[PDB]
């Protein structure tokens, strides 16, 4: 699987899953905390 | 069908025919089994997925399944060159054929009826769905008047 | 050949030519393979025996000159001239302080012989586990075959008291009562006789002993061991 | 060897006919391995012995007591008493239990190791002499009927066995489709042939679909879905 | 459509369809005698737009796809 | 060599599942463990797998043979809900934060372990949490832990073939449980009863109470 995870380390499969981890990271941030306009603490 | 016509099996020979026996349940259904028919599919899967991967496998390696303990069973999974001929103390229990060309003969023999067999469980299809009614009762139907119980004279009434 | 757990059978490996006493060739897990486990399982093993004798003894005798209570909830009805508690601690500690000297005495012998009050007084060295001594006043004969009746005994006694505690469980009476219970209607007092299951229907005998007991304003869980599993 | 149980039948190589009942049968290889080929061997002669008795004690039964099936001859209401004791089925269950692990425990061990449990457990001056696996003798053979011709007796108790296996199965299966007697379906037969047969009678389970035995549930089965 | 029949027993037997199209009451006996005539209450030629719907006659689709399978088997 | 998962057969995987493992019968189809180290870190997730289901598993039938027995305790797939009401003072997050913490310091334990298989048993541990060893050669650490507290009976200290008799038995019973778990999941999912609800309504009725009867296996009978 070595070679599997070399694939998986490759640069497009490593930025497609970075951007799904981030952009549904920022979904659901949005989801439990919407409407943000500032940072207010 | 040939049971239910004699009278021999407590069957309507309506309910004896083959498609109606469960395999198809638009086709008929037979609520009598032990067993509801999707149950019957799951052992049978399970039996099939046995008996035809361990065939499989003696075909992919024609000297395996008599290496691994099979509740001694795998005595007679040795099977012989030819993957269509096991032939070990089940497969040929009897011992037939003991000279070459009587077991050639009987190969041949073998073979032709299963052809016919072929030839004949594609007309039972064909007359099912050509009639509706078993192969039996068709045959009966050509011989009491074949000139108008053939497939021309029964081309307007098919699926009716 | 010799004794054995199973005629015609042979020992294991680790009970090849024992010097425990009532050795029989047993040990069908090998719990004791290793040495030193050998000996902590002999000693609890010889504590085991004992303290069973002790409890059967004092079940039956308790019995004899007082029929009409019952020993599994003895501990709960007996009218205690003392108060419980003290008692409780009174037995933690002196129990402890044995226990400790008996078990120290285990993971090495010549260590504590001695009696911690007076020089003099010291136990003879001795094999682990018999003391002797002050604790062997009298021995009717040779040591070793009455250390054989010793586990015996032993090993008869824990029976004795699990066959206790489940006569006291299923029939809720005491296990002479069981057994003048068992006499008068030997074909049916068995458990066969008021247990079976089958692939269709469970039968189990009604629990006596009640699941919650009052004692001293607290109450107790002491149900009935466990149910569910009961045949 | 000599005569097979099929006209053409090659034997197996490892049913050289060296012991009692060898017919070069054995089709699914099951005797291939020695140690299992004992093993069955033991098991042959056990269900073969059993099948004897069962069989031996329907007929007795039914010449004797004709107006008890033996197919519910085990219900607490048919049991015949003896004395004033009430019957009840743990008690019975509880004697053969103790007394059949004892006996088949010790079997048990003669079948693993040969020469093993020969010995009385008390004095161990006087033991069974067994020739081989599964023949014990001594008190097990009194009268003295082996010591001479061994091998032709073996064959008859095996061939007997066999015949008393093939039957106690025809009696269960009669039993479940006839709701009679073995000999009474015999009579039956003699009386009726062309409807007292397997045909009709088959396909109909006499058996009820439970039973009740003082209290306790016991769902039954005859072998075979057909009613 | 919920009260409408499957299409399993429209295809099953030929009695529903020939409530719908009574040409199927006969089968397939003008088909292979060559007298598909019989055939044209739901093998058709009309053109222009079923006026319910604004598409094409099924039956038109039928009929062409059917000429055009000859054609393209030929 | 050794019996496989599908006898005869030789194009199991290359030698890196020889018959050296507890448990190896060359059943690695999609190549999950073809690296060493991830063969190691899948022995021991294997193992973990194997005790934890074996100990849900007896949990779990213990609860459910006892809620048939009348007894005050739930079903498996309702307990957590059973006991927030029965015991309203604890905090939801309160009890997943504090079983988060004490399985954390015994899984980083593991972890340690498993990164220098001699690194537990020294500092704070004894001598007895260095490991033994087994897998991949090494003697040393590894999902089998000796000494006198993880296995304070000694059945594996002294005769080889009982350890390895004993680990057999321990793999075989893991993988067993973890079908059993996965079983006792889907028959909650498809009929909504316990495990032993499931197994007695079996026996008491063998047909007609198969997994078609349920209507989610079969979504249509
Ligand atoms: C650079 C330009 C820019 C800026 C400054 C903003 C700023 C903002 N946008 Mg916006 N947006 C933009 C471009 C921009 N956007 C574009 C181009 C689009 C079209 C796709 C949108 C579409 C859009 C939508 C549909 C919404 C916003 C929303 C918001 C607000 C949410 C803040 C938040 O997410 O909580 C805080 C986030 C965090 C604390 C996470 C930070 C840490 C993360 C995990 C690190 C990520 C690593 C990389 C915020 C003020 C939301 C809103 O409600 O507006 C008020 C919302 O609904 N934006
Ligand atoms: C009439 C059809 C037919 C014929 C001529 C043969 C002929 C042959 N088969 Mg074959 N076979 C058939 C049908 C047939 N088979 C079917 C339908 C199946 C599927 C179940 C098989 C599955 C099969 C296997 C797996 C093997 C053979 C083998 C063989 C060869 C071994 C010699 C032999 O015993 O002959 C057969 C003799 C006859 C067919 C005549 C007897 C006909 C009677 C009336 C039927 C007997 C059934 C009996 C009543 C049921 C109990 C049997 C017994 C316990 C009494 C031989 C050339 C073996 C082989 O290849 O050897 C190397 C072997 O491996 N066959
Ligand atoms: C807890 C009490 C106890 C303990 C500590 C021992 C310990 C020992 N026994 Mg012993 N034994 C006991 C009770 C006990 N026995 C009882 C009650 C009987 C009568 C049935 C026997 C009969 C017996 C025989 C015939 C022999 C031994 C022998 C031995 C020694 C070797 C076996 C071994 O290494 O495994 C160690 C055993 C244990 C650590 C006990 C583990 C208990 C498990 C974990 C609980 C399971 C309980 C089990 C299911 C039974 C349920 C109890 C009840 C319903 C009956 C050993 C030092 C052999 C020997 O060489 O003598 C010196 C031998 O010949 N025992
Ligand atoms: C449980 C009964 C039983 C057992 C354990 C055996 C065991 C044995 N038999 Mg035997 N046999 C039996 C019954 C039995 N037999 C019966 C009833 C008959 C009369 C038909 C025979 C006739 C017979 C002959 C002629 C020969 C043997 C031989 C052998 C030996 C080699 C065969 C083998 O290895 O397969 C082992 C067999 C089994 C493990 C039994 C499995 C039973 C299956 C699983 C159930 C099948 C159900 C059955 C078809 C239905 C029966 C009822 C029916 C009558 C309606 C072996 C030790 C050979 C021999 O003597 O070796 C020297 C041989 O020559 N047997
Ligand atoms: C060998 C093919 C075969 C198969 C697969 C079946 C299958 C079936 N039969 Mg049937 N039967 C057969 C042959 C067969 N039969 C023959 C040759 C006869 C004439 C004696 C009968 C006479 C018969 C009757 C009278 C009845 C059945 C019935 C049934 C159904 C219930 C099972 C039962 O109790 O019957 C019995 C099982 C057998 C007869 C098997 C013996 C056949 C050979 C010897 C072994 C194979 C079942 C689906 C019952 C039914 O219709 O359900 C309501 C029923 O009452 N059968
Ligand atoms: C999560 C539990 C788990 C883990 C980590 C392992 C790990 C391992 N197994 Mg094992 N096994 C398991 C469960 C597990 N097994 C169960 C439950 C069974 C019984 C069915 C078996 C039966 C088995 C056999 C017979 C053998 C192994 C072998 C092996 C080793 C080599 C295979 C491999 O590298 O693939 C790695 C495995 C995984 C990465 C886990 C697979 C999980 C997948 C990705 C999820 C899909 C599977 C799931 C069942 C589908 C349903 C999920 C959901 C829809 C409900 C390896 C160390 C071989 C060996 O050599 O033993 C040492 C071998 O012979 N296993
Ligand atoms: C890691 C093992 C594990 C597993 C397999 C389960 C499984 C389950 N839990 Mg549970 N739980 C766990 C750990 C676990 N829990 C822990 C450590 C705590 C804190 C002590 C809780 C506290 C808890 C509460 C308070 C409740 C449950 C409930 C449930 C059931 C339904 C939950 C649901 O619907 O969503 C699906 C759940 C999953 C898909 C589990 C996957 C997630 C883990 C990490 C694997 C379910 C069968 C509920 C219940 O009682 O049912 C009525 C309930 O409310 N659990
Ligand atoms: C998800 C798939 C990820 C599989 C992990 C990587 C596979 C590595 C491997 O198997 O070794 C190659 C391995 C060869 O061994 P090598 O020497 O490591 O190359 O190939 C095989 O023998 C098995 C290949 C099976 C791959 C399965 C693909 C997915 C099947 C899904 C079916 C639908
Ligand atoms: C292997 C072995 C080995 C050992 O050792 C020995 C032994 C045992 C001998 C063995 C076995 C064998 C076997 C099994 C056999 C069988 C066979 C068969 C079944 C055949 C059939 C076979 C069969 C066949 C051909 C069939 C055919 C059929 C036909 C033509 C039909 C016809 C028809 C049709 C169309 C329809 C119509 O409407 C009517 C009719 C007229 C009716
Ligand atoms: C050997 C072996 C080895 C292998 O390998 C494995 C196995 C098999 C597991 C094993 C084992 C087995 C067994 C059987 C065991 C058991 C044991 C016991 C029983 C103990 C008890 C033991 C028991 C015991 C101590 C007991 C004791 C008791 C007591 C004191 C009592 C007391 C009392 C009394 C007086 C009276 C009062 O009022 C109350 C009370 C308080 C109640
Ligand atoms: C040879 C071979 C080999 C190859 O390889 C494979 C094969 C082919 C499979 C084969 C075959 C096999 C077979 C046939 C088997 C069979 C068996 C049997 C039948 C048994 C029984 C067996 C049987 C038996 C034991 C039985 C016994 C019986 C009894 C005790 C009874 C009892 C009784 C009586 C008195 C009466 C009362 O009232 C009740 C009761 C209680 C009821």
């Amino acid at each position: 699987m070595k070679d599997f995870t070399t694939y998986l380390s490759t640069a497009p499969v490593l930025t497609l899953l970075s951007v799904t981890v981030v952009a549904g990271l920022l979904i659901e941030i949005n989801r439990f905390f919407p409407d943000a306009l500032i940072a207010a603490f | 069908e040939i049971l239910a016509t004699a009278g021999l099996i407590p069957a309507t020979p309506e309910e004896a025919v083959w498609f109606r026996s469960g395999v198809i349940p638009p086709a008929g259904q037979y609520g009598k089994y032990w067993m509801d028919p999707y149950s019957l599919f799951w052992i049978e899967a399970i039996l099939m997925n046995f008996a035809e991967l361990k065939r499989w496998q003696d075909f992919k390696e024609p000297g395996s399944q008599s290496k691994q303990y099979f509740l001694g069973l795998e005595a007679v999974f040795g099977g012989s060159g030819n993957p269509a001929y096991p032939g070990g103390q089940w497969f040929n229990m009897l011992n037939l054929g003991k000279t070459p060309e009587e077991m050639k003969k009987l190969q041949t023999n073998e073979i032709r009826n299963g052809r016919l067999a072929m030839i004949a469980c594609l007309g039972c299809a064909a007359q099912g769905v050509m009639t509706q009614k078993g192969p039996f009762a068709n045959l009966l139907e050509h011989l009491a008047d074949p000139v108008s119980n053939n497939l021309l004279g029964n081309l307007a009434t098919i699926l009716k | 050949a010799r004794a054995n757990w199973l005629p015609g059978s042979d020992f294991p490996a680790h009970l090849e030519n024992c010097k425990l006493p009532g050795c029989y060739g047993f040990d069908p897990l090998g719990l004791g393979a290793n040495e030193e486990r050998l000996a902590w399982f002999a000693e609890s093993e010889r504590v085991h025996c004992r303290w069973a004798m002790l409890g059967v003894a004092g079940i039956l005798v308790q019995e004899i000159v007082k029929p009409d209570v019952f020993w599994y909830t003895s501990g709960a009805t007996v009218e205690l001239p003392f108060d419980i508690t003290g008692l409780l601690a009174f037995e933690l500690f002196v129990m402890h302080w044995v226990e400790s000297r008996r078990g120290y005495d285990i993971k090495k012998p010549g260590s504590m012989d001695q009696d911690p009050i007076f020089s003099n007084f010291k136990l003879p060295a001795h094999e682990p586990g018999y003391p002797g001594g002050i604790f062997a006043p009298f021995v009717p004969g040779s040591l070793e075959e009455l250390k054989v009746k010793e586990i015996k005994n032993g090993r008869l006694a824990m029976l004795a008291f699990i066959g206790f505690t489940m006569a006291a469980q299923v029939t809720g009476k005491n296990p002479l009562a069981a057994l003048r219970e068992h006499l008068d209607n030997p074909l049916g007092t068995t458990i066969f006789s008021k247990a079976v299951v089958v692939p269709g229907q469970a039968v189990v005998p009604p629990c006596a002993i009640p699941d919650t007991i009052e004692f001293q304003g607290i109450t107790i869980p002491a149900g009935c061991f466990l149910h569910s599993l009961w045949p | 060897q000599r005569k097979l149980w099929f006209p053409g039948v090659a034997a197996p190589g490892y049913l050289d006919g060296s012991m009692a009942g060898d017919r070069g049968f054995d089709p699914m290889g099951l005797g291939a391995n020695p140690k299992m080929m004992t093993w069955y061997r033991q098991a042959e002669l056990q269900n073969g012995r059993w099948a004897m008795l069962g069989v031996a004690g329907i007929l007795g039964q039914e010449i004797i007591n004709p107006a008890q099936w033996w197919y519910t001859a085990g219900m607490p209401e048919n049991l015949p008493r003896f004395d004033s004791q009430p019957v009840n089925m743990g008690g019975i269950l509880a004697w053969e239990f103790i007394l059949m692990h004892f006996v088949e425990v010790r079997r048990w061990q003669d079948i693993r190791k040969k020469d093993s449990v020969n010995a009385d457990p008390f004095n161990p001056n006087l033991k069974v002499p067994n020739p081989e696996l599964g023949y014990p003798g001594g008190p097990f053979d009194p009268l003295g009927f082996s010591k001479g011709n061994f091998k032709e007796a073996q064959t008859k108790e095996i061939k007997n066995g066999r015949l008393a296996m093939v039957a106690f199965a025809a009696f269960t299966i009669q039993a479940q489709a006839t709701g009679k007697g073995p000999l009474q379906n015999l009579t039956d037969h003699l009386s009726a042939p062309f409807s007292n047969n397997w045909t009709t009678n088959i396909g109909h389970c006499m058996v009820p679909t439970s039973v009740d035995v003082q209290g306790l549930t016991i769902p039954l089965s005859c072998l075979w879905p057909g009613q | 459509p919920k009260e409408i029949p499957l299409p399993h027993e429209f295809t099953l037997n030929p009695e529903l369809m020939a409530q719908l199209y009574p040409s199927f009451s006969k089968g397939l006996a003008p088909f292979f005698t060559l007298d598909w005539a019989q055939y044209s209450d739901f093998l058709t030629f009309q053109g222009g737009l079923n006026p319910v719907t604004g598409g094409l006659w099924l039956t038109d689709t039928v009929h062409h796809h059917l000429a055009i399978a000859v054609l393209f088997l030929i | 060599v050794r019996e496989l998962w599908f006898p005869g057969n030789k194009e199991v995987v290359p030698d890196y599942l020889d018959g050296s493992l507890v448990g190896d019968h060359g059943f690695d189809p999609l190549g999950l463990g073809s690296s060493p180290e991830q063969l190691s870190w899948n022995v021991h997730a294997e193992i973990f797998h194997g005790r934890l289901a074996m100990t849900g598993v007896a949990g779990i039938l213990l609860t459910s043979l006892l809620h048939k027995g009348g007894a005050d305790v739930p079903e498996w797939f309702e307990a957590g809900r059973v006991y927030l009401d029965r015991n309203p003072n604890v905090d939801f997050g309160a009890l997943l934060f504090s079983t988060i913490v004490m399985s954390g310091f015994v899984e980083f334990k593991r972890l340690n372990d498993i990164r220098n298989p001699g690194s537990q048993g020294s500092g704070i541990l004894p001598e007895d949490f260095k490991g033994v060893g087994g897998p991949q050669g090494r003697t040393v650490g590894g999902p089998y832990v000796g000494g006198r507290y993880f296995d304070p009976m000694g059945l594996c200290r002294g005769s080889p073939e009982q350890t390895l008799k004993y680990k057999w038995n321990e793999i075989r019973n893991g993988r067993l449980a973890m079908m059993a778990f996965l079983g006792f999941a889907a028959q909650y999912a498809a009929t909504g009863k316990g495990p032993i609800d499931n197994l007695v309504d079996h026996v008491a009725d063998p047909f007609h109470t198969t997994f078609v009867h349920n209507g989610v296996s079969v979504p249509f009978i």
